[PDB]
């Protein structure tokens, strides 16, 4: 595909601009359906029956899930009749407002279509187009902080984790993993929304970086473990070395730079008197964790992958951010601790 | 908004703003009171200071007060039926 | 009234039918781009409807070059069209 | 031919729209109304 | 409210003896004669036929689809006679708030008729041949909806009524000289024979040669209307007859000179020929009232 | 000429219908900026009162009179 | 009689209860032309004579004729009956009596709901509005406008430029 | 609430047809003032409440134009009063003819003054009456919000985080 | 107060008929033009009763969108008929 990719491309980059630099209720909502029309070509592209499948189970939970956000939108009008994006200044607008942006995310109860949409795509440019859209509705969140009630936002975050960390226990699909830990560290995201709006701006930061920096180091071809596992000797013993600073950093490990999430969650929540619900965060990433240890296995054990088929020719993919992100995501807790000021 | 709109224009978006001609709101006199009140961030959080100047707006958008008020009146005037009953018009 | 009209026109309609009726005694997927135009042309008409509604108030310098905008990319498209359509 | 009958019609136009300025005593009778109105609904309230 | 019953049964009648001009116009165009055995000058066959298709003449059914077959003639002549009621004919029954908006609607609402057929009968065949009429049908309401809005853009708002003060000396035929042309072939959108053919077959056609009457008086008002005169509203009726009639004589011209585009070139005449050709009239069209005032 | 003689006479031979496309489009675009006359428009456009009038009251206020014909105000009388 | 809303309002609901219910998509069509129809006239009695007729023109002149289209490319031929399919019955009976149960209740006025607010009388209050304004009024005498809302006017562009293209590339 | 009283209306009001009205547009120019004040009285204090006894002066006033119509001319007034309400819609147009009628007997009086530009709003600066600003909706003045930091930002402590 | 119990009611009972299935792909994006539909009149009853003006192109831009949504997922309904016979909910492959 020539430009018309790029095309299309820029105006997801475009669609969460309108997003981002919003004041209306009803520019936001194209902002949202921007991306709708727009994900999908790249669903597609190889002309799989796989692909039409993902494409149909992403729209029709999507499309109910944007149709669901405009009726908290109108009830907006039917209280107060205010179009500015601050407050829901309802009981009942909040509750059809959280339940939708959670629809859109990889939150607890509606997280079903996931690692079935995950799987169906073709490529690992794909797999990104993802991990970034789950910026869109973040956005929104945390300029409605206030108003929204606890008991239906902080109970979809704990119960993301506990489904997360026992979703990617009984899988083998890299793509399944990858979907399950974004469910996984969505629970840590809209945890922090209540008690102090900021930290969650870069907890997108930490993971929008770490999660890119897996699918371009997955541009050698792997989508089990069992193919990845022949990666060792038939393939360079450098790149093995790379992707466990990205494996281990994923779950919580201090000397990793993934931990500086989990650093301020905890840290920012036992302020405001609450200490028994950061107990129940770290217990259950331990098994977000546990994905990642038999996973490091494939890379550090020989694991007999060995295949008569040896390889000659020096492997070229694109590796855009390959070299510049895995360096930040290894190391920035002894860098920049102080980096939650100059993001938010 | 995450990020700010400076040195550009693209709101229009909240009530008895500037009129595509000069037709006026219906809730027009209630938000020259709300928006004048909330202005500030002194009753943005606490929400507390402007809560006299929000009832009547409320009231404005819904007519709930007067719809139950209305109600009274006409249960009232069904009461009159078979006793002390005159119509005017 | 305007159901007054509506309901003697269908009702005589409808009348016709029964004199119709009980008074005597004895695959290709080419196709479907044609509807995508369509519903996607019928929006951008939707969109520049108001242009004989709202002219007769609204600035001039401003709307030329909004009004023609809408008619640039509805051509816009159509140049995209072009480019391997169909053979039907 | 054509813009020559619409600037025609800008006089029409202008002295239609001059007809509904000029006219303060329909408004008026609006806002006597209002009060008169009331004052049944006011009776109304009483005997109810 | 005795208007309505005056716009259906004088309207089925111009239907009816619709089929006698249509066969004596174009049999003089085919040196042939019309009809003369029935009556003095044949003028008792549109009753003849009435009482021929309706009364004896009875339906096989190929399946009968409990609610469609049924349906279908509701969707066809019940849109078909309400197009009639915002018509500008000197005091419209019940004027309008937007003339045009339900004249362009109800049109594209009778679309339905030729779609509800298809799913009348069980045979593939048919269904299939049903869609390429709806193709034609579904294209040229684009075209449609786009020469109606630069029309109205020159003067007048969407009402019909303002139509008629616009034309005070001048028709809209010489400012719109290449829609005139253009409006004259997308008229021939709803199974006109003339560019391209696909309950009883006789109640069926008498909704569709109501449509043909329709534009042709829809015709005599966008671009013709000579005058108004609201002191004599019969000098302005038998002018409007003579030159309505006159646009109905030229769809019998095209339906008998005209042979069949083959459809996939009537589809190449839209989009890559006429498209093109109306868009840069719209375009030219916005530009008109601003380049010099003229916004009514 | 190397295109300008050449893709001009090409284009009315081979479908000269796209040729109207882009002169007609393309007079609808450039006409407007250069005809001195669409300042005539914008002065009528203004003038023409939807919304009913609103009196002021004045403290030693110039340009402003009574209802009456009198010398004061905007009152467009651009040609009659 | 009185009533002008409520009664178009009741035939509105009862075009959904055959969305509700899944008789087939060609009666389930069936009903955006009834609930559509009728919808416009919820729209009309309030005002609005433009933003009324543009379900005609989009909804019932495009949205469903399009929507016509797929189901004879896919679910075609016959649709089968209603009352011979289970549950789908099932689904139309509970439909309805949420629905018909509930206008007993609005009788006399006031009811009780799930949501705080009450039904009212609907008939006096039904308008609530006065004469507000006169000439090119009613809220909806100027509707749309390209003036102003400039930026809202170049996003549905890019949409549109998307919707042709896309499209293409997934057929 | 406490509206007005039963007898606040002004006696012998709307005696003239609706198009009877629109036929003269002479209305505007003469008997403007009253009309003027009361239009001022409106912008001022929106409530109809307080602005009614200016409004009596508007339809006493407006009983003293047409009468001077019913005195003097009457025959080609009502002659285009006829071709007025014989139109439908346009109201101006095929009774030009008639208007030419009019004005000519209308001119022999004072009372012939006809517009040809329009109103262009008008200033009336011999308005008194009462003062515009007594808070026409507002109670309450708000309470004052956060006091605004005037002065440099100086590092203290250099980041009040675990470490550093 | 009396016409919102009725086209809120419209909206719940569609948002069952979106979620509830009976085999057929075809019936739910039907459900998501009625869903598009009840939010329509929902949003034009709250803009011409409350005299908004500008707000009254906002169902209009919505009705663009609506019509976004209704076309490009019903294309991606043609791309399951291409693929596979008929159009099933039960007709699938992805674990």
């Amino acid at each position: 595909n020539p430009i018309i990719f790029i095309i299309i491309l820029l105006t997801i980059m475009l669609g969460t601009i309108i997003v981002m630099i919003s004041s209306h209720w009803l520019l936001v909502w194209i902002g949202f359906e921007m991306n709708m029309l727009a994900i999908i070509p790249i669903m597609m592209k190889n002309h799989n029956p796989r692909a039409t499948e993902a494409s149909t189970k992403y729209f029709l939970t999507q499309s109910t899930a944007s149709m669901l956000l405009m009726m908290a939108v109108i009830i907006n009008l039917m209280f107060s009749g205010q179009w500015t994006v601050m407050k829901l200044f309802n009981p009942m607008a909040s509750m059809l407002m959280t339940m939708a942006l959670a629809m859109k995310l990889g939150m607890a109860p509606f997280h079903f279509w996931v690692p079935e949409v995950t799987q169906g795509i073709p490529l690992s440019s794909g797999l990104i187009l993802l991990t970034w859209q789950k910026l869109a509705p973040m956005s929104v969140l945390y300029q409605i902080f206030p108003s929204i009630n606890l008991n239906l936002i902080l109970t979809l975050s704990v119960l993301s984790i506990l489904i997360g960390g026992w979703g990617g226990l009984n899988q083998t699909q890299l793509r399944k993993i990858m979907a399950y830990s974004s469910i996984a560290h969505m629970g840590w995201m809209t945890a922090v929304l209540p008690y102090n709006p900021t930290m969650t701006l870069l907890n997108l930061i930490i993971y929008i970086i770490m999660t890119s920096t897996m699918f371009t180091m997955f541009m050698a071809n792997s989508t089990t473990t069992t193919l990845s596992l022949s990666h060792t000797w038939n393939k360079t013993p450098i790149m093995t070395v790379l992707i466990l600073a990205t494996l281990l950093s994923m779950g919580g490990l201090p000397p990793l730079s993934g931990f500086m999430p989990k650093w301020m969650i905890i840290q920012e929540m036992t302020k405001n008197n609450s200490i028994i619900l950061p107990t129940f965060m770290a217990i259950t990433a331990l098994l977000n964790l546990y994905f990642y240890m038999r996973l490091t296995y494939s890379t550090t054990l020989t694991m007999f992958p060995s295949t008569n088929n040896m390889k000659m020719k020096w492997q070229f993919p694109l590796m855009k951010k390959m070299t510049f992100l895995p360096t930040m995501v290894v190391l920035s807790t002894m860098m920049l601790p102080l980096t939650p000021m100059l993001s938010v | 908004q995450k990020r700010l709109g400076v040195d550009l224009d693209r709101w229009m978006t909240i009530q008895s703003a500037e009129q595509p001609h000069g037709i006026p709101s219906r809730c027009h006199a209630f938000e020259k009171e709300w928006i004048e009140c909330a202005h500030g961030i002194g009753s943005i959080r606490a929400e507390k200071e402007c809560k006299i100047e929000f009832e009547d707006f409320r009231e404005c958008l819904l007519r709930q007060k007067t719809m139950k008020r209305l109600h009274a009146i006409r249960r009232q005037r069904e009461k009159l039926i078979k006793e002390g009953k005159y119509t005017p018009p | 009234n305007l159901m007054l009209a509506l309901l003697t026109n269908f009702t005589l309609a409808t009348l016709l039918v029964i004199i119709a009726f009980w008074l005597p005694q004895l695959f290709s997927m080419k196709f479907f781009l044609v509807a995508i135009t369509f519903l996607l042309f019928d929006l951008e008409i939707a969109l520049l409807l108001p242009l004989p509604w709202a002219s007769q108030t609204a600035n001039l310098n401003t709307m030329l070059t909004m009004a023609l905008f809408l008619i640039i990319l509805l051509a816009v498209s159509l140049a995209y069209e072009w480019t391997q359509k169909g053979l039907e | 031919s054509m813009m020559k009958w619409n600037r025609e019609r800008r006089r029409l136009q202008i002295e239609d729209f001059e007809a509904r300025i000029a006219l303060m005593p329909l408004l008026q009778a609006e806002k006597d109304r209002r009060v008169l109105q009331m004052l049944r609904e006011n009776l109304e309230e009483e005997a109810t | 409210m005795i208007n309505i019953l005056m716009l259906i049964i004088p309207i089925l009648l111009a239907v009816a003896f619709l089929t006698l001009v249509e066969r004596k116009v174009l049999g003089y165009m085919q040196l042939r004669k019309g009809p003369n055995v029935v009556g003095p000058y044949g003028l008792l066959q549109p009753i003849a036929d009435a009482i021929k298709l309706f009364i004896k003449e009875p339906l096989r059914p190929a399946t009968s689809s409990a609610s469609m077959f049924i349906l279908a003639p509701i969707m066809a002549l019940g849109l078909a006679l309400t197009m009639w009621i915002p018509l500008p004919m000197p005091y419209p029954l019940i004027n309008m708030n937007l003339g045009v908006l339900f004249m362009l609607a109800m049109s594209s609402l009778a679309v339905y008729s030729i779609l509800w057929s298809g799913w009348a009968s069980n045979s593939k065949y048919a269904l299939i041949g049903a869609l390429r009429a709806v193709a034609q049908t579904i294209s040229y309401e684009v075209t449609l909806a786009i020469i109606l809005l630069s029309v109205l853009l020159m003067s007048g708002s969407f009402t019909l009524s303002t139509l008629i003060t616009t034309q005070e000396q001048m028709w809209l035929i010489l400012p719109a000289w290449p829609l005139a042309m253009m409006w004259f072939i997308s008229t021939l959108a709803e199974t006109n024979r003339a560019p391209f053919d696909l309950g009883p077959f006789a109640l069926f056609f008498m909704a569709e040669y109501a449509n043909i009457i329709m534009m042709n008086i829809f015709t005599a008002i966008l671009f013709l209307g000579t005058s108004h005169n609201p002191h004599m509203p019969e000098l302005y009726t038998i002018n409007f007859t003579i030159k309505s009639l006159l646009l109905t004589m030229s769809f019998l011209w095209i339906r008998a000179s005209y042979p069949r585009f083959r459809y996939d070139q009537l589809m190449h005449l839209l989009w890559k020929n006429f498209l093109p050709l109306t868009l840069a009239l719209c375009m030219w069209h916005v530009s008109l009232p601003i380049l010099t005032s003229g916004i009514p | 000429a190397e295109r300008v003689a050449a893709f001009l006479k090409n284009v009315w031979a081979k479908e000269p219908v796209l040729v109207a496309s882009f002169a007609i489009a393309g007079l609808a675009v450039i006409l407007p900026t250069l005809s001195p006359y669409t300042k005539y428009s914008l002065m009528i456009n203004x003038x023409x009162x939807x919304x009913x009038x609103x009196x002021x009251x004045x403290x030693x206020x110039x340009x402003x009179x009574x209802x009456x014909x009198x010398x004061x105000x905007x009152x467009x009388x651009x040609x009659x | 009689m009185l009533y002008i809303v409520f009664i178009l309002s009741v035939i509105f609901v009862m075009g959904f209860v055959g969305f509700s219910s899944k008789p087939s998509p060609i009666y389930g069509g069936l009903g955006l032309i009834v609930s559509g129809g009728v919808g416009c006239g919820i729209v009309l009695n309030f005002g609005g004579s433009f933003l009324g007729l543009m379900v005609f023109l989009i909804y019932l002149g495009g949205m469903m004729v399009v929507f016509g289209y797929t189901t004879a490319m896919a679910t075609e031929q016959y649709p089968e009956i209603w009352l011979s399919n289970k549950a789908v019955l099932g689904a139309f009976v509970t439909g309805l009596l949420m629905e018909f149960f509930m206008v007993y209740y609005v009788l006399k006025d006031k009811e009780v709901e799930v949501v705080f607010e009450f039904n009212g009388l609907g008939d006096w209050v039904i308008y609530d509005t006065g004469d507000s304004g006169f000439f090119s009024e009613e809220a909806m005498g100027i509707a749309a406008l390209y003036s102003y809302g400039t930026w809202l006017v170049i996003v549905t562009g890019w949409s549109l430029l998307i919707g042709v293209v896309v499209i293409m590339e997934i057929t | 609430e406490l509206p007005s009283l039963e007898d606040l209306k002004v006696q012998e009001v709307k005696v003239s047809s609706s198009v009877l009205k629109a036929a003269a547009h002479h209305y505007g120019a003469q008997c403007d003032k009253p009309n003027k004040e009361f239009m001022l009285c409106r912008w001022e204090e929106k409530d109809p409440r307080r602005c009614l006894e200016e409004g009596k002066l508007v339809n006493q006033c407006a009983l003293e134009f047409f009468r001077q119509i019913k005195r003097h001319c009457a025959e080609p007034f009502t002659e285009y009063w006829t071709c007025i309400d014989y139109s439908g819609l346009q109201l101006f147009r095929r009774c030009r003819k008639q208007q030419a009628q009019f004005d000519e007997c209308v001119l022999d009086k004072l009372g012939w003054v006809r517009p040809d530009l329009g109103d262009l709003s008008k200033v009336t600066k011999v308005k008194t009456d009462r003062p515009l600003p007594e808070n026409p909706y507002h109670s309450r003045a708000r309470p004052e919000p956060n006091p605004e930091v005037e002065g440099d930002l100086k590092p203290a402590r250099h980041g009040s985080r675990l470490f550093f | 107060s009396m016409v919102y119990m009725n086209i809120m009611m419209a909206f719940t009972v569609s948002l069952v008929g979106l979620l509830m299935y009976r085999s057929h792909l075809m019936s739910s994006l039907l459900c998501l033009e009625g869903m598009m539909l009840s939010l329509f009149v929902m949003a034009a009853l709250t803009i011409l009763n409350s005299h908004f003006t500008l707000a009254s192109m906002m169902p209009i831009i919505l009705l663009v969108f609506a019509a976004c949504e209704a076309a490009l997922g019903l294309s991606l309904l043609v791309m399951v008929s291409n693929t596979y016979g008929t159009d099933y909910v039960q007709n699938l492959n992805l674990l």
